[PDB]
This record gives C-alpha cells, sequence and structure tokens, in this order.
C-alpha cells in the first residue's frame, strides 16, 4: 500500500458561528500518527492537533479531531467558526515501516469563514493621497458577505480581493476591496463594474 | 521446538576521543543474522547468516535507516543518563538494550521483551504484561514517567506481538535448512586420575545446535545436581556449541556414575558410563 | 526486522 | 524551547550563486527534513536525516545538498542557484518516537533571478479617509498602497502614535501583479486601517504605514543607474485633521 | 559502576590431534565494561592472525567474545590466551589444556 492522503471537499465556505467538519482519508491504516495543520497564504504552517495511533481523539480550544485508524479516516471539527479560522487545513500521516519516517500530506482543504455583517451599508468612496497629489484610490466597503468582488477586466485598472477587518473594541467588522488606476479618466462610479 | 528473534544494542560513550560507539546484532534462536557497527567503513546493516541474503535492496535500506535512528536515540540517551546521575563528562558509560519475541512450536506468540541497562545494571524493563514498567532505581523513575506519558509500552506491544512475530516466521521459513535443523551432540567421556583415591569423570557434548542442552550426572540412580562441575556452554566457532559436566568420584567406583545428555537432536536421552 | 519508532529515555 | 529555527527568512540570488539555509532545533530530535513549497503548490521533500552522519533523498533532491554532522543542525546547501529553485523552503523535525509530532520552522522565501535589474523596492502611499465615509458611518478608513516591488518579499504594518496596531486592520492576503502579461511583473499590495471618525478628526493622531522590503544586500553587484534595491523600510504617513 | 572480570576458556574447535590443523579458541565472557584486549600465544609469543566475533551480551548484561586462530597442536608447543581488562591489574594468562 503506497500511502495516499485525500481531503474532500477541497474547498469549504461557511458563515461565522457555524460548527464545521473537515475530512481526511488515507489508503494505508498502518500509521504512527496523524497531524492537522493550518496555513495562510504567504505564511507558514501551524500545528493544530496531533493524534498518535494509541489515541482516538484530541481537543484544543474550539478544535477537536477524531481518528478512525481502522477505516482510514480522521475528522477535524471546528466549533463556532470565526473569520480568523480562514486558511488551508492540512492533514498528514507518518508510516510504521521503512525507516524513512517520511510524512505523507494531503493536498489540503481551503476554508473561508464569512463574517456576519449585521447592518450592511455598501458604498464606494474616493480617498486622496495625503502627500498631495492628484492620486486617489477607490474604496468599496460595508457590503454583506454575499457580495462578489471580481475585476471587470481593464488593464491599468487594479482591483483587490475582499478583505475583512475587525474593530474589536466596538464589536464591529466590515468587508472592503480597493481599486486604483494610473489613467486620469478613471472614476470610482464605474470602478467596481 | 520454540523459537526467538532478538536484537541486542550496545552504546558506549568515548568522551573527548570520538563519537559514541554503536553496535547492533540480531539473532534467530542461537544464530546471528545481522550486524551494524558504527566504526565499520560500510555504514550498512550487514548479513551474517546465509538465508537473510535473499532479502532485497529495500529491506537492507530500511534496516540500515532504522539502525542509524536507533544509534541517534542512544547518542542522546548517553547524555541524558549522565545528567540524571550527575556524572562527569570525562568518563565512559555504557547503555544496552535488548528486545525481541518468542514463539512456540506452533509459531504462535509466547512472549515479548524490551529491557534497558546503564553501566551493566538493570535500568528499566517492560513487564511480561507488555503494559507496565519496572524501574530499577530513582533516575529510572524519571524515564518511567516519560514512557507512561508517551505510551511507549503500547508502541512496543504493537511491534512485539505483530511485526516481530511476523518476521520471525518469515525467517524460520526462509532459512529452514539451517534454522530448523537440529545437530545432535557427539558425546564421549574422559577420565583423569586427580590425587590418590579419586578421579574426575568429564562428560562431553560437542558439535550441537541449538545451544540449549541438559547434562546431568547421577550416582546409582540419584541426581548429583549439587556435586556437578558444569562449564558455560561455548561456541565451537563453526555454528555449533560445546559443553561438559564433570564429577569428582572415588577411585574404583567410576561405574556407579552415569552422565545423561538431553538435546532436541537426540531421539531419546543418552546415558554414558565409564568403560 | 528492527523496531522503527523508538523513544528516548 | 526555541523550537525549529530557520534562517534566512528572505533571500534573493542571481543564477549560479551558492546559498546555505540553516535549520537548527534544540529538542534533541533525531529526524530533520527540508521541504520546498511553490506558491499554491504542495510540500515536496528534498532531503531528510534520522541521525548524525545520515542523510537520504526525498522526492526532489536534485540541485541540493545536505549534511548532518551534529544533532541540532541540518543545513541545506544550494551549490549553483537556478531560477527553478525559487520557492518557499521549510525545515521540519521530530523525534523518531514519543508522539512523532512534527515541528516546522518559520519558512524561507528564496527568489533566483537571471538578472538582478528586475528587483525593485516598493513605493508607499497613504490615502486619507473620505469625508463622505465619515458623515455616513462615523468611521474613517485609511488605505495604504505599496506599489512596484519585486520580488514579493514585503511585510506591511500600521503604526499609530508610534505603536504597532492590529485592530481595525486588514491587509491583502497576496499582492497583485501590475503587469499580468509578464513573468517578472512587479507587485502592488493594499491595506486598510479603520478608526472612529473622532479619532481621525483629532489632529494629535499620527498614522504610519510601513513596508519592510527584503532585497539585495550591501555585498551585491549593481550596474543600474537607479539606487541599489537593498533590504529596507519604506513608509508613508498621515496625521488626523479637524477639516 | 560495578565492573565484572572476564571468565576465560581456551579450547579447540575440533578434537585435538597432534600434527593435524585445527583452530584455537579463547572465549571471554561475563565481563563489563566492553573494552577488552585478547591475545593468543604460542610458546609465550603473540600470534598475529587472530579474528573475533561481533560483540554481544548475556541476560545479565555481561559481554562475550570468541577469539580464534588456526593452529597445529603438537605434544610440546604451549598455547594460551592472554587477557587485559580494567578489572585486572596484570594481564591474565590461561593455558590451553586439551582435556578441558
Ligand atoms: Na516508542
Amino acid at each position: 500500500m503506497k500511502q495516499e492522503v485525500t481531503q474532500i471537499p477541497a474547498a469549504l465556505s461557511v458563515p461565522e458561528g457555524e460548527n464545521l467538519v473537515l475530512n481526511c482519508s488515507f489508503t494505508d491504516s498502518a500509521i504512527y500518527n496523524l497531524q492537522w495543520f493550518r496555513q495562510d497564504p504567504g505564511k507558514g504552517l501551524t500545528s493544530l492537533l496531533l493524534i498518535p495511533f494509541w489515541q482516538r481523539e484530541q481537543t484544543s480550544g474550539r478544535l477537536n479531531a477524531s481518528l478512525d485508524k481502522s477505516s482510514g479516516r480522521s475528522t477535524l471539527y471546528i466549533a463556532a467558526s470565526q473569520p480568523g479560522d480562514s486558511a488551508t487545513y492540512l492533514c498528514a500521516v507518518r508510516p510504521t515501516s521503512g525507516g524513512s519516517y517520511i510524512p505523507t500530506f494531503g493536498r489540503g482543504t481551503s476554508l473561508i469563514v464569512h463574517p456576519y455583517i449585521q447592518n450592511p451599508d455598501p458604498a464606494v468612496y474616493q480617498l486622496r493621497d495625503s502627500k498631495s497629489s492628484d492620486k486617489s484610490v477607490c474604496l468599496f466597503t460595508d457590503f454583506d458577505s454575499q457580495t462578489n468582488v471580481s475585476q471587470s477586466k481593464d488593464s491599468d485598472v487594479y482591483i483587490t480581493d475582499k478583505c475583512v477587518l475587525d474593530m474589536r473594541s466596538m464589536d464591529f467588522k466590515s468587508n472592503s476591496a480597493v481599486a486604483w488606476s494610473n489613467k486620469s479618466d478613471f472614476a470610482c462610479a464605474n470602478a467596481f463594474n | 521446538g520454540s523459537h526467538s528473534m532478538r536484537y541486542f544494542f550496545t552504546s558506549v560513550s568515548r568522551p573527548g576521543r570520538g563519537e559514541p560507539r554503536f553496535i547492533a546484532v540480531g539473532y534467530v534462536d542461537d544464530t546471528q543474522f545481522v550486524r551494524f557497527d558504527s566504526d565499520a567503513a560500510s555504514q550498512r546493516m550487514e548479513p551474517r547468516a546465509p538465508w537473510i541474503e535473499q532479502e532485497g535492496p529495500e529491506y537492507w535500506d530500511g534496516e540500515t535507516r532504522k539502525v542509524k535512528a536507533h544509534s541517534q536515540t542512544h547518542r542522546v540517551d548517553l547524555g541524558t543518563l549522565r545528567g540524571y546521575y550527575n556524572q562527569s563528562e570525562a568518563g565512559s558509560h555504557t547503555v544496552q538494550r535488548m528486545y525481541g519475541c518468542d514463539v512456540g512450536s506452533d509459531w504462535r506468540f509466547l512472549r515479548g521483551y524490551h529491557q534497558y541497562a546503564y553501566d551493566g545494571k538493570d535500568y528499566i524493563a517492560l513487564k511480561e504484561d507488555l503494559r507496565s514498567w519496572t524501574a530499577a532505581d530513582m533516575a529510572a523513575q524519571t524515564t518511567k514517567h516519560k514512557w507512561e506519558a508517551a505510551h511507549v509500552a503500547e508502541q512496543l506491544r504493537a511491534y512485539l506481538e505483530g511485526t516481530c512475530v511476523e518476521w520471525l516466521r518469515r525467517y524460520l521459513e526462509n532459512g529452514k535448512e539451517t534454522l530448523q535443523r537440529t545437530d545432535a551432540p557427539k558425546t564421549h567421556m574422559t577420565h583423569h586420575a586427580v590425587s590418590d583415591h579419586e578421579a574426575t569423570l568429564r562428560c562431553w557434548a560437542l558439535s550441537f545446535y541449538p545451544a540449549e542442552i541438559t547434562l546431568t550426572w547421577q550416582r546409582d540412580g540419584e541426581d548429583q545436581t549439587q556435586d556437578t562441575e558444569l562449564v558455560e556452554t561455548r561456541p565451537a566457532g563453526d555454528g555449533t556449541f560445546q559443553k561438559w559436566a564433570a564429577v569428582v568420584v572415588p577411585s574404583g567406583q567410576e561405574q556407579r556414575y552415569t552422565c545423561h545428555v538431553q538435546h532436541e537432536g537426540l531421539p531419546k536421552p543418552l546415558t554414558l558410563r565409564w568403560e | 526486522s528492527l523496531l522503527m519508532w523508538i523513544t528516548q529515555c | 524551547n526555541a523550537g525549529v529555527t530557520q534562517t534566512p527568512k528572505f533571500q534573493v540570488l542571481k543564477t549560479g550563486q551558492s546559498m546555505t539555509l540553516q535549520c537548527a532545533q534544540d529538542m534533541n530530535h533525531e529526524y530533520m527534513s527540508w521541504y520546498r513549497q511553490d506558491p499554491g503548490m504542495g510540500l515536496r521533500l528534498i532531503h531528510y536525516s534520522v541521525s548524525v552522519g545520515m542523510t537520504d533523498q526525498g522526492e526532489v533532491p536534485n540541485g541540493y545538498n545536505v549534511s548532518r554532522s551534529t544533532t541540532e543542525d541540518f543545513p541545506l546547501r544550494l551549490l549553483s542557484a537556478a531560477p527553478s529553485q525559487t520557492s518557499v523552503y521549510f525545515c521540519a523535525s521530530s523525534y523518531v518516537g514519543n508522539t512523532g509530532e512534527l515541528f516546522f520552522g518559520e519558512g524561507s522565501r528564496l527568489t533566483v533571478l537571471e538578472d538582478l535589474k528586475n528587483v525593485f523596492p516598493p513605493e508607499v502611499a497613504v490615502f486619507e479617509p473620505s469625508e463622505a465615509e465619515i458623515s455616513h458611518t462615523q468611521k474613517a478608513t485609511l488605505v495604504c498602497l505599496a506599489t512596484g516591488f519585486y520580488p514579493d518579499h514585503v511585510e506591511l504594518s500600521w503604526w499609530v502614535n508610534g505603536k504597532e496596531v492590529h485592530s481595525g486592520v486588514c491587509t491583502d492576503p497576496q499582492p497583485l501583479k501590475e503587469q499580468p502579461a509578464l513573468n517578472d511583473s512587479r507587485y502592488a499590495l493594499s491595506s486598510r486601517l479603520r478608526v472612529s471618525a473622532t479619532f481621525w478628526q483629532d489632529p494629535r493622531n499620527h498614522f504610519r504605514c510601513q513596508v519592510q522590503f527584503y532585497g539585495l544586500s550591501e555585498n551585491d553587484e549593481w550596474t543600474q543607474d537607479r539606487a541599489k534595491p537593498v533590504t529596507q523600510i519604506v513608509s508613508a504617513e498621515a496625521w488626523g485633521r479637524a477639516d | 559502576m560495578i565492573q565484572r572480570t572476564p571468565k576465560i576458556q581456551v579450547y579447540s574447535r575440533h578434537p585435538a590431534e597432534n600434527g593435524k590443523s585445527n583452530f584455537l579458541n579463547c572465549y571471554v565472557s561475563g565481563f563489563h565494561p566492553s573494552d577488552i584486549e585478547v591475545d593468543l600465544l604460542k610458546n609465550g609469543e603473540r600470534i598475529e592472525k587472530v579474528e573475533h566475533s561481533d560483540l554481544s551480551f548475556s541476560k545479565d548484561w555481561s559481554f562475550y567474545l570468541l577469539y580464534y586462530t588456526e593452529f597445529t597442536p603438537t605434544e610440546k608447543d604451549e598455547y594460551a590466551c592472554r587477557v587485559n581488562h580494567v578489572t585486572l591489574s596484570q594481564p591474565c594468562i590461561v593455558k590451553w589444556d586439551r582435556d578441558m
């Protein structure tokens, strides 16, 4: 049995506050341990939980995982999901023969936890450079999490992906996306479509 | 008959003058089949019995990798134990480990073992239940607590009851011509007139395999267990063993004594008496 | 065949 | 204690240059390994070791060399860097027993280029809150824009009145390509810092977006007419205002 | 660290017969620590070509080794085994007795 680790679904998208489940399956049950990690784009890997072949489950805060070694699967459970849980979750297993001790990793499951915007108030604003400057950027903000931000193709016109920010002291969170262009004949009105 | 597979490891620190020495040997019954020596130029687990030579490249690579990992675990252990015992770092110390499994005539699992020693003395051993530990002293209580927390006994129990017995069987079958062979002892008795009125009767068993053998002397029909000189079984150097048992008897009465030899190679036990 | 996973003392 | 320590965290190399990535661990781990992970791709093992004096190949050993003369260190050597080696490298270690838990170092981003004239530091600018956002929401969002950098080796941070802040901040997970039609396209990265309108309106508050760029070192040849694009901090600032 | 001094046995592989080539063995056992020096002697002189087994140990942890060399026993040539170890303050010489 040449080890193969699978993680389906490969992508998962849920609203914050919901409990969720990530799956891990492996072809060879003769493993020493199974370990769950987490990785954000441009960042490293953070170990979440480690389950040796002698344990059946582990818990760490809002995260818990089970290991069904005989049926070749493990399940990572995340309670009351928060937007910060957003990342690519990776499952890996170690072998019991060969003397290499080499882990086999699954491709991973990409998780996006959407924030709950209680009072949407979508709007596009124009912001000027503090330097002077004739320069400006467009800011699309306060839209709900169902809003899709794509880039109405047009080289010279840049549009970022949606981003979530939390104003923790005031229990408030909002989505935003930025757009700018080097062309003069560029307006915020027709920036996001 | 019954069989066993056993691995022996010796780790010796050589402070100031080199890395630690690490020697590993493996045996099926009384036959050595593999060896590793950190000082040899090879740096490979090496065959020592003919039948293991049928194992392919993967086997040798895997065993060589696992024995080097053992060497590193032992390398760390030497320093850990030195610390536990608040010992100087100028002295040389020795760590020994032995593990293996025994099967019966039917090749079914009989027992497992995993023992560890420091400076020629018991340090920690896995009990026969393959669940708990016997810690020889106080420093060993520290290792015991780490082994309970890390569930080392469960890790060992899986290997001893599974992997260990499976491979022992594979080897017994692959090397049946020699492993399952039984060389019956060649026996004879000598007589040496030691002093007036006495003589030594020495009963011999030579060229036998396996090493287990029972040599006993009786006077009339009674066992002379407490009055018999018995040497440690020794290797002949050709894969067979030797052993002798001697009794001091009064001169003119040597025919009242009988030497009995029991061995798996003999259809029935042998009785020897002086001519 | 040797033990694979081995634990430090 | 210190865990797994990898260095350097960022590095640019011209094709044919030598490079050593360091990996140290103070846990007496027997197993040490090196991985390379291309952006959006999986972890691929390069080399590994289970003991001092032992090294063995992984899935992609070509172009790399390793050594294990000590328990604590497992250095990855690149004899002659190739553009194909541009990737993110991770070193990972564990015991060959206990629970076998794996520990990853923080990662090393290496960029190999045929010519260093493609390296550009970022220009940074801070955009002030809209008066329309202020009156409509009673909040004020500042936007920082880092543009024209290459390689994508930057760390953006917000400083308010001299202290770094994280609340009310969100930075793009990844930069965008300024010229998507090109392989060596320079990049842009944006970030937002949202505060209450009254905090923005206070002329005593100072806001600063800083971008740490990792580029060339003081020991790199530079034949271009522009300033040498060395590792540096580039920042832009804005002060609160009542008008 | 309690040390154990070596037990020593000197003997032939096959039954000794004058004028017939054989192998002289020196089996050292029951010793700890493992470093030991073993020589085979012919009339008090060290024999050059001597080989030995791989280091192993018994249940009580003591080490054992077999040193051996080819020899041709005669009525008068004296064979012996010389051993030095930390537990010994002088080298220990055990003479070969074809009857033991
Ligand atoms: Na273990």
